[PDB]
């Protein structure tokens, strides 16, 4: 019914504690969004 | 000497606020993580 909510920080999980590597990740554009609001989706509807 | 290193940010960030048309207060969660700055 349920499945363990797990939400990724791709922000954190691509880049830990880099300055230019995020600088980096904001050049591929949203990706990094869609991932999150993704997760966040999986999240809302597990839970309905 | 034997050291351990943990990561840091433990956790996440979440916004309770209710209708933008109701009020301007709200209620900030930390995920997963005990109350420790406030």
């Amino acid at each position: 019914v349920s499945m363990t909510k797990t939400s990724v920080d791709c922000t954190m999980y691509i880049c830990g504690d880099s300055t230019e590597c995020s600088n980096l990740l904001l050049q591929y554009g949203s990706f990094c969004t869609q991932l999150n609001r993704a997760l966040t989706g999986i999240a809302v509807e597990q839970d309905k | 000497e034997i050291l351990d290193i943990t990561p840091c940010s433990f956790g996440g960030v979440s916004v309770i606020t209710p209708g933008t048309n109701t009020s301007n207060q709200v209620a900030v969660l930390y995920q997963d993580v005990n109350c420790t700055e406030v």
